[PDB]
């Protein structure tokens, strides 16, 4: 039982790495 | 018909598949030999792939025996076509390759050309193995908001390709999800432009790339792996943009478009234009010429529908293998603030402005709504530049009460934020 997440903001998409994601 | 058991197909090195599944259709693939990849995503030996509504090549890199089942298809007209032009591809990734290890950031690429060229699969195929072969991450920036990656349809996006693609996906895989699943998700940066096409809002088109362009700088800024690594940036088709390509020159600057691709043939005119219009900027030894690639087929208008309501559903519920589970939520008339862009048949011109919307049972049933990260007591200059949040179904105007059923993304609250209304319409 999973869902969607909402999108980051602009700024905090842009301090976003992706290897939190990995 | 066709036939609900295994076949045996044997895929010469060097061949596509090429499959154009319709309404319904599903075709299970297990290979167990052999290298195979769907726009350069290699398919795993022993496990089951499954395909539905879209066309796509499966391409043979070795020897290859797989099996297959599929009720709409048969060895009788199965496909299986040499492709010529894949070296063109390779030599031309490895050829990017070396731009992002000697230089001191990696490359800016344009892969600009006319209706189904091959831009997208080609900047798939680049993106596919930007990181199969010395593990980058290329930001994969889709221009063409007629096509749904990643996110929802009418929208321009960016997204760093963290680990392998989902080869059995049309929209070459999905967002971020609550928990953690088979493959890795991605996070993409939406920007929402929400008209049927370019030309309905050509400066509201232009803003997006603004912002956009803004955000991917901030980013590159940021984050090592992704600056050193390339940037691949797909475009519509130069017959949806204008005659000079005013538009192209406004990417170029606001994306730091440092090289072009242009899937062109030598008596295509356009190629000379290009070299005239862009060489200026760009230099012609940055520059690059494609002849068109092998199996691009036409693509006509109901498919592309097809894909965008596909898209719109996996948004929500995701796909076969994913299962998502979104929230419907009852709401009030005064729960909601929503404005929407300037058409060419509503507002007759077209700028950079959205205008507010009164709750219509024709203005709201089915309509996809982008939400913002705005207030909603904000002003219209701050909404039409502050970042979306994600996206909301509406499933029913009830007007005789003030009331409203809306699908969530997410199980919660109603964001009580500003909104934007798009031309996008689903209905189950
Ligand atoms: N080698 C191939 N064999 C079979 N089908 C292919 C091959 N390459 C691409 N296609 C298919 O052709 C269709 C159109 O290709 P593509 O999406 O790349 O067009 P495009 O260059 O993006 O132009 P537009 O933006 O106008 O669609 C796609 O559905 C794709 O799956
Ligand atoms: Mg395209």
């Amino acid at each position: 039982i999973q869902s969607r997440n909402w999108y980051l903001s602009d700024s905090q998409w842009a301090a976003f790495k992706d290897d939190e994601i990995t | 018909t066709g036939d609900n058991e295994w076949h045996k197909l044997v895929i010469p090195k060097g061949s596509d598949w090429q499959i154009d599944l319709k309404a319904e259709g599903k075709l299970i693939v297990k290979v167990n030999s052999g290298i195979v990849e769907i726009f350069g995503t290699e398919l795993a030996v022993d496990d089951e792939y499954t395909f539905q509504n879209w066309k796509f090549p499966i391409y043979a890199v070795e020897e290859t025996e797989l099996l297959w089942k599929c009720p709409d298809l048969t060895t009788n007209t199965i496909t299986v076509k040499p492709n010529h032009t894949m070296k063109y591809i390779y030599n031309l990734h490895f050829m990017l390759e070396k731009i992002r290890m000697s230089n001191f950031e990696g490359p800016r690429v344009v892969i600009v050309g006319g209706s189904q060229t091959g831009k997208t699969s080609l900047s798939r195929t680049l993106c596919s193995y930007a990181l199969k072969f010395n593990a980058y991450q290329p930001l994969y920036i889709n221009l063409d908001p007629q096509q749904p990656i990643f996110t929802v349809p009418g929208c321009i996006s960016a997204t760093p390709i963290s680990d392998i693609l989902d080869a059995q996906l049309p929209t070459w895989g999905q967002s971020l999800t609550s928990g953690a699943t088979l493959l890795h998700n991605k996070q993409p940066m939406v920007k929402n432009f929400g008209l049927e096409r370019i030309n309905e809002n050509k400066d509201l088109y232009l803003e997006c790339i603004s912002q956009l362009g803004q955000v991917v700088g901030q980013r590159l800024h940021l984050d090592p792996q992704v600056r050193r690594s390339g940037c691949i940036v797909d475009t519509p088709s130069i017959s949806q943009l204008d005659e000079n390509l005013a538009e192209l020159h406004h990417i170029i600057e606001k994306l730091n478009v440092n090289i072009m691709l242009v899937l062109c043939s030598e008596t295509d005119p356009l190629w000379e234009k290009v070299k005239k219009t862009f060489g200026p900027e760009l230099g012609n030894n940055n520059i690059f010429f494609i002849p068109k690639l092998d199996g691009v087929s036409a693509v006509d208008d109901v498919y592309k529908r097809s894909l965008q309501r596909t898209s719109i559903r996996e948004y929500f519920y995701g796909s076969l293998d994913t299962a998502l589970s979104p929230y419907a939520i009852g709401v009030d008339y005064e729960d909601l603030t929503i404005w929407k862009p300037s058409n060419v048949f509503d507002n007759e011109v077209g700028r950079v402005e959205l205008f507010p919307v009164t709750i219509t049972p024709s203005n709201l049933q089915h309509a996809i709504i982008a939400i913002t990260f705005a207030e909603r007591r904000a002003d219209q200059a701050t909404v039409i530049k502050s970042p979306i949040l994600g996206f909301a179904l509406i499933t029913e105007v009830n007007e005789k009460r003030r009331k409203l059923r809306v699908l969530l993304p997410v199980p919660g609250r109603l964001p009580s934020k500003a909104m934007i209304l798009t031309s996008y319409r689903y209905l189950e």
